[PDB]
């Protein structure tokens, strides 16, 4: 566990691993927004 | 499991967001 | 100027409003507990 | 092209996702309540997590006559008393 | 005339009741007190003449001794079988679950 | 020149030699008749028609001619065991002489069409060209047929004028050919009736003949005319070949579930009476019949036939075989000499155990015994630190009734064993291994020799039949498509309809 | 069939005495189970050493017996070969040998009482499965 | 055995050193286009 | 927006990056942005795992990679690899975390803001990929900073408390390093080691001493290269070997990668020393072994005399020869008598298993640890169902050395891929045919027929 002071942001700390996907993810809506051009 | 769904959709959602608000300002896209 | 009920529009209906039910009952079942 | 509406064209308008925003959510609804309301389990027999076996039994309820299975299948349904 | 001695020592007395000369360890985990310590005693000054024989064993305390009397009516005796005891398979006998 | 796949295609457009050609493989299908008789006549043993019948020593053509009628031999002897008999001139020998017989007239025949290709009557007497009338040649040999088939019902297999055909009792112990009457009610089409063969073949061929007479006098509607190409002989042949891999299926089923026409006596039993254990029923309703009239148990199984014990024996399984494990059942597990006699396996409290028989699925199976409830009281153990059930442990007993053995027990384990080892495989019998070197490993008989041949054959003939519909529907095309093929006709929205260019 | 009160009542004591389980403890102790025990003991065998199972039968004839709640709470905290004659603590998991073995320092009374419960009920589910080994998988 | 070891190993290092100093002698240049690579 | 479609920059959107090429501010801001990346998730994962981690559990328990590798360096455990601190594993991942976004700011700004090109804007941060002398004296810098982290291991162990040592005396415990081996016989002989059984080249070293001293040889060695290709532009010989371009370095990169991506596999997967079995698990020659270990003890208990006990074919039941005799566990686990590991040598002699050692001084702890081993074998299934494949859903397992294995054998080979890809394409490109072949002038067209 987390110390306890930080523990209200224990469900945050729960999904930050995975971001760095989304800018994967990221890649493609911005492809898409430039129509892949 | 709320406060973790709704972290997910505020830090999923910035990206597209990020884009939509250039796209709407003729951003440099 | 485009027709709307076309052979593809029955097509496309009959493997879709299939799978959007089926879907949403999978959904239901993933929480079911013995 | 064929003379049919461009799928993008379709799906990049504002009636289509009028009509679906409604149609989707109400057929993923719908198969859902088709589960939380047991109903499924009716349609097709498939047996709910407590009625596989009755409580002391082991034994599978396995189909052996071909002309009387309706009735052996029938026949395990009641020995769940 | 061959003859495939395990199994022919299965209708001996073998096979109904632990052999004290020649059944693997872990039988004697079938009754109360008997594994390990005194089914290692058991095995480790094997083979006996008798069933009461167990009763010599050096060392046994009282309360052993009296846990083999309480026993005698689960083990038997028969002759050593070479292929049941060489290669310490009444140790471990390559069975397990 | 011609790649070596199209050699025959110099057919086509030639009739008479096509006719020779057809001449020339009848010629050698029915050689091959005649010789497979022969062979068979040359290895076949009609001594024991109980335990060594034909289909134990690998006959193929043999059961054929059986089930026609044919069921003697010049020398004397008949399939069903008689001796003395005189069968005339149409024993299994004279049937395989006309055969090579016919095979030589043939073999001339096409020699000669082949010579004297060029016939006027081959010719279109307009055109000149060589052509063959199709539509009408169908009624032709439609109404021939009939005629045949008809004749064949009528005469053949009514007795009327012929022998009849294989019959039997429903569990194959006393067959013989007999005259059939046609079964002109619903049970004609139960498949295990004859006499729904012999109002098949009476029925089946007047509308042959009907429908003939139809095909000679009425042409074909131009559009059928046009649409299935009934001016090339390669739909003929495409059409023939599906109707030709239809019939093949439809024997391989009737020769693997059994039916009238495949006769238990001339091909083996099926599996399925191994997997619902007909036999051992009609065996066991037999032997207590027997101790319900106060038979002893000596008495009640000593009564049960040999035949009868011995179609209880997974070894006669035709689902028992391999693919390369060649030739007669006999070379497997040997030539059956005698039943053994019934084993009753007992433990040592004197409760009948039964042994647990080998499902068709398994090349081994393990050695269980259970009570009449199937609870275990007995087995071979694998490993035996932790046996509870060995027969030494449960003193394990077997006892024969009836056959060699009627009468004895036996007590030492590893005789009991064997015995059961046996018992799992049903009725035990005693084999010569030594005549033909036999291997011990099971082989399947000709029901299912003939059910694979079949199955694969109808199964390829299905891409035959494929391939010509494709050459026949696209004959315009197989030299590659139209040079000249306009972009328009393959892009879409040009024609409302594809293909057709009025449409733009 | 169904996890029934009946099937969640076992023997409290060697002298007649049960107690009904709740779900609830049911599945902690299944949960428990899997945490501390499973490693080893997964469907009721033990992998290092198999001639021991988690039967019922086979801890009735250990000793003390074991085949009820106490005797297996007292496993857990002072663990004996199947005789009782030599304490096992150091090379088995113990409230006694929780500084060697981690997993024991945070469960409770209650964790225990929950994990035996576990052990005494899952045999009357699964029959010869429990202590099966993979022949009856 | 020994000699069977040392004969391996000279045939073995033998052809590694083809493999390299055949690669270090103008490769890129071994092409049917553009030779001047260095 | 320049060079940003194919028209413009001849390069389709799935081969967007390739755009990047001769844009170095560009370029910069997409290697900025990605070590914001990398950073990001060593510290979110870190957090992930400390937020996750039950301290009395094994780690190795608890799907942990990030964790063992700071407890590794002496930061968080004590004896026996006991968490007595969680504050250093928190520290280390908010660091990276609150680092990422430094990195990820440059690199957003080198990307969309920042000049395109470097060139115009400043000679020292411009460079021509073509510019044989640029590229060894950004290479000399890179290698510099790395020496520097090498050193920075080094330092750890020598003089900010230590490195979890599972070898060290009387238990595995965190040990300060004051004798580094420096023998350059000793560290380059561990490079001339067979990779084979029973030798496995670097992924042998079985000491601290080893592997500090390593590092300073590599620390120095990286710093010296650094000056030397600083001081230095390439030699004739290698302007002659190698093709020069942006797209052919990656692809030497992309081949060295894949390499050390193996060698990774094979570390994690064999090594004990710097993947500590306290913090990893066991490794599958450890499990095996301990498995023998657990059923020799269990039958010795029962009176079994395990050095004569011969087994089914004829080989001890528990203890047999090696091909070179020495006294190793029989079975299966035959094959990994090469295995060393701390709670197995006390039982070795000098020819092996000692069989008077293993009647008489076998300890509770080398039971419990080689039934905790035997137990946590890295054996699971992808939906991390622990033990054979037949086993029942029971146990909650895939032990870390499996997870690092596999997903680093998938990643050293996919840039295996990458590196022929990318060689290959950079040798066309050079030569000028990676679009194609010119139809006027077809080289095969002018070659002699082969037959
Ligand atoms: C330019 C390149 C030049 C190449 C040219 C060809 C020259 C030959 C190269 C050798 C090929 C490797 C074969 C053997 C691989 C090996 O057995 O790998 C294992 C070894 C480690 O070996 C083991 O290392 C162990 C060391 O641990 C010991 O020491 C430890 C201390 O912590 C512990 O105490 C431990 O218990 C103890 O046993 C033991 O020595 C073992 O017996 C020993 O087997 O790893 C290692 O050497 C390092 C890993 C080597 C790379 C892995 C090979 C993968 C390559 C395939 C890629 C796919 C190709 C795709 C094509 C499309
Ligand atoms: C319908 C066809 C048929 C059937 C069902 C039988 C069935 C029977 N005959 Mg018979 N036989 C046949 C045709 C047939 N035969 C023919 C045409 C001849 C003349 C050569 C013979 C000659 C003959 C003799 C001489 C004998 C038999 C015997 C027997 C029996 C033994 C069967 C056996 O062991 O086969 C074994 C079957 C196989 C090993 C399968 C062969 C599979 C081939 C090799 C596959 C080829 C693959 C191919 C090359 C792949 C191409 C790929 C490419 C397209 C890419 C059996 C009852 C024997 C008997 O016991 O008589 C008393 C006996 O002695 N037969
Ligand atoms: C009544 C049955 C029948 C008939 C009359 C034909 C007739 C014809 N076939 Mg056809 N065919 C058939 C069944 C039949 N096929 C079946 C079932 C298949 C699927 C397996 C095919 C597949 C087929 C193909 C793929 C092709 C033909 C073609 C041809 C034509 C030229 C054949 C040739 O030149 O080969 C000459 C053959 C040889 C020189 C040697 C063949 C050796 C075989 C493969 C092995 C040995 C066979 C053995 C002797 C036969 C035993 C008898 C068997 C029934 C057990 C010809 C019109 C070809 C065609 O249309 O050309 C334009 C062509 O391409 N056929
Ligand atoms: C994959 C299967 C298949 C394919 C692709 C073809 C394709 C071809 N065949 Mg056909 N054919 C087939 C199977 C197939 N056949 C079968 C199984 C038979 C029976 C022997 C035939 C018999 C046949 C003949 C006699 C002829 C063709 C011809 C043709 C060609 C023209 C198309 C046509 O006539 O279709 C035929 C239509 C079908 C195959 C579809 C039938 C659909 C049925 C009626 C549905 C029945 C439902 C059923 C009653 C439900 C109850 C089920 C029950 C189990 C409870 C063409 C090359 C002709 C030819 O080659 O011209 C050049 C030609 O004369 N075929
Ligand atoms: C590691 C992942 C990665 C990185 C670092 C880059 C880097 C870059 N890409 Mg990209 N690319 C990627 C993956 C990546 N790519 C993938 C997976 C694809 C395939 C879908 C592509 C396809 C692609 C194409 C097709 C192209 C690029 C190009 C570019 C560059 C200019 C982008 C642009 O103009 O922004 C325009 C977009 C925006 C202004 C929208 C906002 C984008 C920002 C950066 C998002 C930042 C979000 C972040 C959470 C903010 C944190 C700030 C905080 C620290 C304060 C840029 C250097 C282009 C290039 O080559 O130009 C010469 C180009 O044409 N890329
Ligand atoms: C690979 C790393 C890298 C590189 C090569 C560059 C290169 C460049 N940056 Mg920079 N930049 C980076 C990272 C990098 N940046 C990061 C992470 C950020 C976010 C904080 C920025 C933010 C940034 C801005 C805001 C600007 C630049 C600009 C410049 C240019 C001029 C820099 C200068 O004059 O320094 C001269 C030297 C100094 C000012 C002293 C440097 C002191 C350093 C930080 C000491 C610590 C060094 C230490 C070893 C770093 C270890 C970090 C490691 C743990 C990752 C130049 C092209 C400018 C530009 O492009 O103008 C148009 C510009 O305005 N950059
Ligand atoms: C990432 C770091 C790095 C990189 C990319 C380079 C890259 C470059 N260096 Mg090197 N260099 C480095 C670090 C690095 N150096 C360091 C740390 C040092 C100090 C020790 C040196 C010292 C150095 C010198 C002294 C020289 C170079 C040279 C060169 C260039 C040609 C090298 C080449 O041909 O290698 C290919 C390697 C060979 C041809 C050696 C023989 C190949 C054998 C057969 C391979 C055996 C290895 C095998 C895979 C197994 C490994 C285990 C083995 C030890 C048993 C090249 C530009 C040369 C140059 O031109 O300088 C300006 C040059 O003379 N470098
Ligand atoms: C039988 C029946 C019949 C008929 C019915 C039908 C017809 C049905 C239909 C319906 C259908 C039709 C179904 C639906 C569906 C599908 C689903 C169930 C869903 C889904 C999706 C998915 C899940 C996807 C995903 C994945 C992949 C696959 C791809 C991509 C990737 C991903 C990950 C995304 C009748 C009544 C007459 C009578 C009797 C009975
Ligand atoms: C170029 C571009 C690309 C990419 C992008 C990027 C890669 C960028 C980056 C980077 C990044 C990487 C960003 C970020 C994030 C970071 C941050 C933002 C930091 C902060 C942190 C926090 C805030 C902390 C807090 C904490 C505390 C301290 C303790 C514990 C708890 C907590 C967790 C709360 C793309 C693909 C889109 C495309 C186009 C272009
Ligand atoms: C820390 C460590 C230590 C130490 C380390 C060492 C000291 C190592 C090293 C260094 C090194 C020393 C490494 C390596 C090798 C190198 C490379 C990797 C090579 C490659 C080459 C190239 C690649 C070339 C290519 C080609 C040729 C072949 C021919 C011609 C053409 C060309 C040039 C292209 C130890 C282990 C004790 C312990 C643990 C830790
Ligand atoms: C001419 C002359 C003569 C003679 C004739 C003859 C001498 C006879 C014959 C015939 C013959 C004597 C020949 C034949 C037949 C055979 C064949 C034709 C067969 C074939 C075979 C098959 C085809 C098979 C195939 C395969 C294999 C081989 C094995 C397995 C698989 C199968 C089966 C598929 C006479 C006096 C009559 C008079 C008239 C004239
Ligand atoms: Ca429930
Ligand atoms: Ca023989
Ligand atoms: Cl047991
Ligand atoms: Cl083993």
């Amino acid at each position: 566990k987390l110390p306890e002071a930080y523990a209200i942001f224990d469900p945050l700390v729960d999904v930050l691993p995975v971001i760095p996907v989304l800018f994967l993810a990221l890649a493609f809506v911005w492809q898409a927004a430039v129509g892949f051009r | 499991v709320i406060a973790q769904l709704t972290m997910i959709a505020m830090i999923g959602i910035a990206g597209p967001m990020i884009i939509f608000l250039l796209a709407v300002r003729r951003g440099n896209l | 100027s485009y027709p709307i009920f076309t052979v593809r529009w029955v097509a496309v209906h009959t493997l879709a409003v299939p799978t959007i039910f089926f879907l949403g009952a999978i959904a239901a079942m993933q929480f079911i507990q013995r | 092209t064929t003379g049919e509406r461009p799928f993008s064209d379709i799906i990049t308008s504002v009636r289509y996702w009028v009509i679906h925003s409604i149609t989707i959510p109400a057929l993923f609804i719908a198969g859902w309540l088709f589960v939380s309301t047991g109903l499924a389990y009716d349609v097709f027999g498939t047996p709910r997590p407590d009625s596989y076996y009755a409580q002391e039994q082991r034994s599978i309820p396995l189909v052996t006559d071909r002309f009387e299975a309706k009735q052996q299948v029938e026949t395990f349904l009641e020995q769940l008393k | 005339e061959l003859v495939n001695v395990v199994d022919e020592k299965l209708g001996t007395a073998y096979g109904e009741k632990i052999d004290l000369n020649n059944t693997n360890i872990a039988a004697f985990i079938q009754y109360r007190g008997l594994y390990p310590t005194l089914a290692k005693l058991i095995v480790k000054n094997a083979p006996y003449e008798s069933v009461e024989d167990v009763l010599n064993i050096p060392g046994l305390t009282e309360r052993q001794k009296q846990i083999l009397r309480e026993n005698l009516e689960h083990f038997t005796v028969t002759e050593v079988e070479t292929a049941l005891v060489e290669g310490g398979d009444r140790y471990n006998n390559g069975l397990y679950k | 020149g011609l790649p070596w796949y199209r050699v025959h295609t110099v057919l086509i457009n030639d009739p008479g030699r096509l006719i020779a050609a057809h001449l020339m493989h009848t010629a050698l299908v029915a050689g091959w008749a005649g010789s497979m008789a022969l062979y068979e006549l040359a290895t076949f043993d009609p001594s024991d028609p109980v335990l060594n019948p034909m289909w134990r020593q690998g006959m193929f053509v043999l059961p054929f001619m059986a089930r026609l009628g044919v069921t003697g031999s010049w020398s004397g002897w008949s399939i069903t065991g008689e001796t003395g008999i005189d069968p005339g001139f149409w024993s299994f020998e004279g049937v395989a002489l006309a055969h090579i017989v016919l095979s030589g007239l043939l073999f001339l025949a096409a020699c000669w069409h082949w010579v004297y290709w060029d016939l006027e009557l081959f010719r279109d007497p307009r055109t000149g060209e060589p052509a063959l009338d199709l539509p009408k040649m169908f009624g032709i040999h439609l109404f021939l047929a009939g005629l045949l088939c008809f004749g064949f019902g009528a005469f053949h297999l009514t007795g009327l004028f012929g022998p009849g055909m294989w019959v039997s009792d429903p569990y194959g112990l006393t067959g013989s050919v007999q005259p059939v009457a046609p079964e002109w009610g619903p049970d004609g089409f139960n498949p295990y009736n004859p006499g729904g063969v012999v109002a098949h073949h009476i029925a089946a061929g007047i509308v042959g003949i009907i429908a003939g007479l139809f095909h000679i006098l009425v042409r074909p509607p131009q559009r059928l005319y046009k649409a299935l190409r009934m001016g090339n002989i390669e739909t003929v042949l495409s059409s023939s070949i599906a109707a030709v891999f239809f019939a093949a299926f439809v024997v391989a089923g009737t020769m693997w579930y059994g039916s009238a026409t495949t006769p238990i006596e001339l091909f083996g039993p099926t599996r399925y009476q191994w997997d619902s254990s007909y036999f051992q029923q009609e065996i066991n309703r037999r032997v207590q019949a027997s101790l319900a009239s106060g038979a002893t148990l000596e008495e009640a199984w000593s009564a049960i036939p040999e035949k009868l014990a011995f179609y209880d024996y997974i070894g006669n399984n035709p689902a028992k075989g391999g693919l390369f494990r060649t030739g007669p059942m006999n070379k497997g597990d040997g030539i059956a000499q005698a039943w053994k006699g019934h084993a009753v396996f007992r433990n040592k409290e004197g409760e009948e155990l039964f042994v647990r028989r080998m499902p068709a699925f398994f090349e081994s199976f393990p050695v269980i015994l259970t009570d009449k409830n199937g609870v275990v009281k007995a087995d071979i153990p694998f490993r035996r630190a932790e046996s509870k059930y060995s027969f030494e442990q449960q003193g394990v007993t077997v006892s024969f009734y009836g056959g060699e053995l009627n009468g004895q027990t036996f007590t030492d384990p590893p005789t009991v064993k064997s015995y059961a080892r046996k018992a799992i495989f049903g009725e035990i019998f005693e084999f010569d291994t030594e005549t033909l070197n036999s291997d011990g490993i099971f082989r399947t008989s000709p029901r299912g020799w003939f059910t694979f041949a079949h199955a694969v054959f109808a199964l390829l003939f299905f891409f035959g039949h494929i391939w010509h519909g494709a050459r026949t529907l696209f004959r315009d095309v197989f030299s590659g498509i139209d040079p000249e093929l306009s972009p328009e006709q393959v892009e879409w929205g040009f024609y409302q309809k594809v293909g057709d260019v009025t449409t733009r | 069939a169904e996890l029934t009160p009946e099937v969640l009542t076992v023997p409290l004591n060697s002298e007649g005495k049960t107690i009904t389980l709740t779900e609830k403890q049911y599945l902690e102790g299944k949960r428990l189970f899997q945490y501390a025990c499973a490693s080893c003991h997964v469907g009721g065998i033990t992998k290092t050493n198999p001639s021991l199972d988690l039967r019922t039968e086979t801890l009735a004839l250990a000793t003390p017996p074991r085949d009820n709640i106490e005797g297996l709470v007292d496993y857990m905290k002072n663990p004996t070969t199947y005789d009782g004659e030599q304490e096992i603590a150091e090379v088995h998991p113990s409230l006694r040998s929780a500084d060697i073995f981690p997993k024991m320092r945070n469960l409770t009374e209650k964790d225990l009482v929950a994990i035996a419960g576990h052990i005494l009920v899952e045999p009357k589910i699964l029959g010869d499965k429990w202590g099966g080994g993979k022949v009856y998988y | 055995m020994e000699t069977l070891k040392i004969t391996v190993y000279i045939v073995v290092t033998f052809f590694v050193l083809l493999f390299v100093f055949g690669f270090l002698s103008g490769d890129p240049a071994r092409n049917p286009k553009r030779k001047d690579l260095e | 927006a320049t060079n940003r479609d194919q028209e413009s920059s001849g390069f389709a959107w799935w081969a967007g990056n390739a755009r990047l090429i001769n844009l170095s501010g560009k370029l910069l801001g997409a290697h900025v942005a990605h070590a914001g990346l990398i950073v990001f998730w060593a510290g979110a994962m870190t957090l992930f795992e400390l937020a996750h981690f039950i301290p009395e559990k094994p780690m190795y328990e608890q799907g942990l990679i990030l964790i063992p590798h700071i407890a590794t360096l002496g930061w968080g455990v004590g004896p026996g690899g006991e968490v007595v601190d969680t504050f250093p594993f928190f520290v280390v991942g908010v660091v990276h975390l609150i680092s990422s976004a430094v990195l990820g700011f440059g690199g957003v700004y080198h990307a969309i803001r920042g000049p395109e090109t470097l060139e115009e804007y400043s000679s020292f941060f411009g460079y021509d990929w073509k510019d044989k002398n640029k590229m060894t004296t950004i290479l000399g810098f890179h290698l510099i900073v790395l020496g520097i982290g090498a050193l920075l291991l080094v330092a750890k162990a020598m003089f900010f408390g230590g490195l979890y040592d599972t070898w060290a005396p009387g238990g595995g415990d965190v040990r300060v390093i004051t004798n580094p081996t420096l023998d350059p016989r000793v560290i380059f002989g561990y490079l001339l080691k067979s990779p084979f059984g029973g030798e496995g080249w670097i992924v042998s070293v079985n000491n601290l001493e080893d592997v500090v001293g390593g590092h300073i040889w590599i620390g120095l060695i990286c710093i010296a290269g650094g000056i030397w290709h600083i001081l230095t532009t390439p030699f004739g010989w290698a302007r002659r070997a190698f093709i020069w371009s942006g797209e052919a370095y990656l692809s030497y990169s992309l081949g060295a990668l894949s390499m050390m991506g193996f060698i990774a596999t094979c570390f994690v997967w064999f090594n004990n020393t710097v993947y500590p079995s306290e913090f990893y698990g066991p490794t599958g020659p450890e499990a095996s072994q301990a498995q023998a270990m657990t059923f020799l003890i269990r039958d010795q208990k029962l009176g079994a005399n395990v050095g004569s006990a011969q087994g089914p074919t004829g080989l001890g039941k528990y203890l047999m020869r090696s091909p070179t005799g020495e006294i190793i566990f029989g079975g299966e686990t035959m094959r990994f008598w090469d295995f060393r590991g701390p709670w197995l040598e006390p039982l070795r002699g000098p020819n092996g298993l000692d069989l008077n050692k293993i009647k008489n001084d076998i300890q509770p702890w080398q039971e419990r640890r080689a039934a905790e081993y035997m137990t946590h074998a890295p054996l699971g299934s992808l939906n991390s169902v622990g033990g054979v494949a037949t086993e029942i859903n029971s146990v909650n397992f895939v032990s870390p050395r499996s997870w690092l294995a596999t997903s680093h054998f998938v990643l050293a080979f996919f840039f295996l891929v990458g590196h022929l890809w990318h060689a290959g394409r950079a040798r066309a490109a050079a030569a000028g045919f990676e679009k194609g072949i010119d139809r006027e002038s077809e080289p095969v067209l002018s070659m002699p027929s082969l037959d």
